[PDB]
RNA sequence: AAGAGGGCGUGAAACCGUUAAGAGGUAAACGGGUGGGGUCCGCGCAGUCCGCCCGGAGGAUUCAACCCGGCGGCGCGGUCC
RNA sequence: AACACGGACCAAGGAGUCUAACACGUGCGCGAGUCGGGGGCUCGCACGAAAGCCGCCGUGGCGCAAUGAAGGUGAAGGCCGGCGCGCUCGCCGGCCGAGGUGGGAUCCCGAGGCAGUCCGCCGAGGGCGCACCACCGGCCCGUCUCGCCCGCCGCGCCGGGGA
RNA sequence: UGCGAGUGCCUAGUGGGCCACUUUUGGUAAGCAGAACUGGCGCUGCGGGAUGAACCGAACGCCGGGUUAAGGCGCCCGAUG
RNA sequence: GCCGGCAGUCGGCAGAGCGAGAAAGAGAGUGGCGCGGACGCUACGCCGCGACGAGUAGGAGGGCCGCUGCGGUGAGCCUUG
């Protein structure tokens, strides 16, 4: 129901508590801007996948 | 200053409210040792005796 | 009971419980109803109207013995007499309708307000109401004035 | 030592420590309740102990001595819960407890 | 950090009641139990009304549960009030009631065993119906002191009906100068 | 009654003492000698007790009689109990279970027994 | 009136006389500590002298 | 009892004198963290007991079950008087 | 921290109290009633300059009725049948008896299910509806406008009534 | 998309503010005077900018481990020895 | 904060549970040897989860914090202090 998002779905982000996630093990390039200019703000369309196994 | 309010009024109903639950706790004996009052030995709490 | 009083947690604060900008001062708004019409005018208008400015005239000697006059209403006009007294009517195939003096009791002026019971009654009363008349003669009963 | 009429009972009970003498028409909270606590250890007489339902009555009939008094009407009768709550017509509608403890 | 408000994370809700009496603790004892085992609701405001201050449980009329009893489907029904019933003098005809209160006048309680009525406390409330079933509870007129008369919009002001603090009733203390339109304005 | 002369007592008794940070009760017949509704010797219409014998040799136990309440004279009954410190909690335990006398103080009775025999003998070698 | 027992009388040297007495209802009356609490806190001031 | 000696019931702090110990060129003093040195404490220095069972070594005027007397609880005795 | 002020140190003393007027909130008693102020009566006052009691128990204060400057007035209508013009008006007898709408905690009935009865429990749906809020109505007093009717011990610069 | 909502009483203190991205008035300009939105200091500690009102990060019950933001990694001074 | 839980310690007058995905009962009927079971619950008490914890002026609550005196109370302490 999260991945395929179906026609159910909005209780179940709202089951989901807000992930506690722990901070970035290995550090982040620039946490103030955009990830276009070298900083990790923004859209993570793709590289958003490193950058969890760093939180959890 | 003397003129302060050293005497307070209470209501004759309240006044005579608190005497009949005073009498009725003189009764109950669990009331009156926990007051501390040695009453192991009385043969009956209501203790009523003769006119002489 | 001191003890239970706000001065005994205030001790230790510096300013006790009133304002360290603006300390406490004797008066800085004035003694008394300082400023009916200065600088307390808002306070006057939007919680007191009408304090200023006379109104109607002036009865020098006025004497409360003349203007005595205390009313009772219908609905509770079978509590000036006895249970008994109600009890003892629609019956006996007389219409017996016991007489309630109201200046006996201590008062002088009959009002309509309330409900009557359907039971024919004479009431004895220094002044009477236009409605109060219309609810026992509608019942059937009877007004009696007295001095 | 409650008496009911001054005989020489007062003249008796008056050197030997801690007995305070009250007149049964003139009862004090004072000394009945000493330091705003209820008990407090009572001698009655014959004529006292009759004259309690005399100076304020039952609950059905008025005090015959003072002019408008009746006793209070209770907030509850059954005063013992420890009752109430195992009598059978309550535990009927009770539901199951829930008494296992979940820890985290 | 946490962007919270925590100016309403206590609520203001009432717990335990404020009086230090034992008859009043001993009946929210047997109402505390009941309101966490049994799924009546009805126990839970009783509970909820057991706190109250007596400012917040007015009196009830007698009249006015004559009124409400009156009411068709509620015959052989108990009415059970948290207030206190208090005699009306302006009724003449009462019926047989069933009526559960803490306290009830001396003058209203005598008037209902004389018509055959029935006159219960909370105690044997749970006892005849411990889940409330065929019970209407009813209440006094929450705005009918005379206090909330002062409350609501503040006098000197349009269209506001609020009774103003005066210290007497007469002709020169009040009505004249922001209520005349002769004396320069009016609301 | 019962729960209605325990909300009196519990604040305002003469065996009441605190005394940093506890609470006890000293009155007679309250075994484990805690401040509490079920432990109270003098509010309940049952009431069992363990005391140690006058002589200083057994336990005499006090049970209450619940057919006359207000005559504290003959309200309270004293049994001696002196056995072979195995027997004496045997028979404590019949006079609650066998009984159904007021049993939620069974074991605790049994708790307080024990302690005094071992009063009521040599301590120190 | 509840359930009123019945109340004996002693004599001078214990040995409880055949007159028996019931029970006046003023024992049978609700007890409120606090009532007693407030009626004995406030008659109390009553005999109290200024000082000042 | 002058460790109560004529402004003499006890005799605090600021301050000063003397003795014991320690330290001392970034005024002195403080918080966190330790380390060292002291005066005393645990009257410590072969280290806690509590119940059940097993073995052999010892002693009672003793265990269960019965008889009498007393006390107590309960009794929907379906519905004793 | 200031090149802003006070502060050499130590001990003791040292500052939101009391009365009255109130408003609100809370606890208790009584309750359309409430209160005993003041006074008087019991026992001399130890405690007691306390307590108890009153055809003084209500004189009186507050509240139960308000609106008008005042003379003054003063809080309910509806249904049914008949008498005159169906004239939504005047006069005679019974009934409901303190409105309605919406939202309303609770409680009642409750299809069904947990061969066949009773004790509960849940239950789609339907209700009389506490308190309270909003609205529409209704009633009282002052005032404005439009008009007619009724009554008499004194027929009027009378009194009352309608929308 | 997320959050349990509505409502009634009293009520202290405040009524000298200041700074900053952006817009902008007078003034040559001002750590000058005066306006708008938003955020801060006031009321707030902490890491960093050597030092510090308002700058960046980040807001705080007492601790252990791990990992970072902004900053940094020749020595002072933890880290490119 | 939880519609928080705990009156169920219901014991040869007994059968020891209601954490378990699904609106309701470990419900009554009628035909075909050995006497045994840890704690508790000052229900103004005990116990279980989840979230949060800065602070001036200011407000509220709890003090088994403290001083003085009064009514009770501790068969309270004290010239062996």
């Amino acid at each position: 129901e999260i991945y395929t998002v179906g026609k159910r779905f909005k209780e179940a982000n709202n089951f989901l508590w807000p992930f506690k996630l722990s901070s970035p093990r290995g550090g982040m390039k620039k946490k103030t801007t955009h990830f276009v200019e070298g900083e990790d703000a923004g859209n993570r369309e793709d590289q958003i996948n490193r950058l969890i196994r760093r939180m959890n | 200053k003397t003129w302060r309010r050293w005497h307070r009024r209470v209501n004759t109903t309240q006044k005579r409210y608190a005497i009949c639950s005073a009498l009725a706790a003189s009764a109950l004996p669990a009331l009156v040792m926990s007051k501390g009052h040695r009453i192991e030995e009385v043969p009956e709490l209501p203790l009523v005796v003769e006119d002489k | 009971p001191s003890r239970l009083r706000k001065t005994r947690k205030l001790r230790g604060h510096v300013s006790h419980g009133h304002g360290r900008i603006g300390k406490h001062r004797k008066h800085p708004g004035g003694r008394g109803n300082a400023g009916g019409m200065h600088h307390h005018r808002i306070n006057f208008d939007k919680y007191h109207p009408g304090y200023f400015g006379k109104v109607g005239m002036r009865h020098y000697h006025l004497k409360r013995n003349q203007s005595f006059c205390p009313t009772v209403n219908l609905d509770k006009l079978w509590t000036l007499v006895s249970e008994q007294t109600r009890v003892n009517a629609a019956k006996n195939k007389t219409g017996a309708a016991p007489i309630i003096d109201v200046v006996r009791s201590g008062y002088y002026k009959v009002l309509g307000k309330g409900k009557l019971p359907k039971q024919p009654v004479i009431v004895k009363a220094k002044f009477f109401s236009r409605r109060a008349e219309e609810k026992i003669k509608g019942v059937g009963g009877a007004c009696v004035l007295v001095a | 030592v409650i008496y009911n009429e001054d005989n020489g009972i007062v003249k008796a009970f008056r050197n030997i420590p801690g007995i305070t003498l009250l007149n049964v028409t003139k009862l004090n909270i004072l000394k009945l309740a000493p330091g705003g606590h209820v008990g407090r250890f009572c001698i009655w007489t014959e004529s006292a102990f009759r004259k309690l339902d005399d100076l304020y009555g039952t609950w059905r009939k008025a005090a015959s001595l003072k002019s408008n008094y009746n006793l209070p009407m209770h907030k509850m009768l059954n005063t013992d819960l420890s009752r109430i709550l195992k009598s059978p017509e309550i535990q009927r509608a009770l539901r199951a407890p829930r008494k296992k403890i979940h820890r985290r | 950090g946490v962007d919270i408000r925590h100016n309403k994370d206590r609520k203001v809700r009432r717990k335990e009641p404020k009086s230090q009496d034992i008859y009043l603790r001993l009946l929210v004892k047997l109402y505390r139990f009941l309101a966490r085992r049994t799924n009546s609701t009805f126990n839970q405001v009783v509970l909820k009304r057991l706190f109250m201050s007596r400012t917040n449980r007015p009196p009830l009329s007698l009249s006015r549960m004559i009124r409400k009893m009156k009411l068709p489907g509620r015959e052989g029904k108990t009415a059970v009030v948290v207030g206190t019933i208090t005699d009306d003098v302006r009724v003449q005809e009462v019926p047989k009631l069933k009526v559960c209160a803490l306290r009830v006048s001396s003058r209203a309680r005598s008037r209902i065993l004389k018509a055959g009525g029935k006159i219960l406390t909370f105690d044997q409330l749970a006892l005849d119906s411990p889940k409330g079933c065929g019970t209407v509870l009813l209440s006094g007129p929450r705005k009918g002191r005379e206090v909330y008369r002062h409350f609501g919009k503040a006098p000197g002001t349009p269209h506001s009906h609020t009774k103003p603090y005066v210290r007497s009733k007469g002709r020169k203390f009040e009505r004249a100068r922001g209520r005349r339109a002769s004396r320069g304005y009016k609301n | 009654s019962a729960h209605l002369q325990w909300m009196v007592v519990r604040n305002c008794s003469s065996f009441l003492i605190k005394r940093n940070k506890q609470t006890y009760s000293t009155e007679p017949n309250n075994l484990k000698a805690r401040n509490s509704f079920r432990y109270n010797g003098l509010i309940h219409r049952k009431t069992v007790g363990v005391e140690p014998a006058a002589d200083g040799k057994g336990v005499v136990v006090v049970m209450k009689r619940r057919s006359g309440q207000r005559k504290p004279a003959t309200s309270y009954v004293r049994t001696t109990i002196n056995k072979n410190a195995r027997a004496t909690l045997s028979s404590i335990r019949h006079m609650i279970r066998k009984n159904k006398y007021h049993p939620d103080l069974r074991m605790a009775a049994i708790r307080r027994a024990s302690a005094i025999l071992r009063s009521q003998k040599p301590v120190m070698v | 009136a509840c359930a009123r027992p019945l109340i004996s009388v002693y004599s001078e040297k214990g040995e409880s006389s055949g007159k028996n007495v019931t029970l006046p209802a003023v024992f049978k009356a609700p007890i409120r500590p606090d009532i007693v609490n407030f009626v004995h806190t406030n008659l109390r001031k009553n005999n109290r002298q200024p000082y000042a």
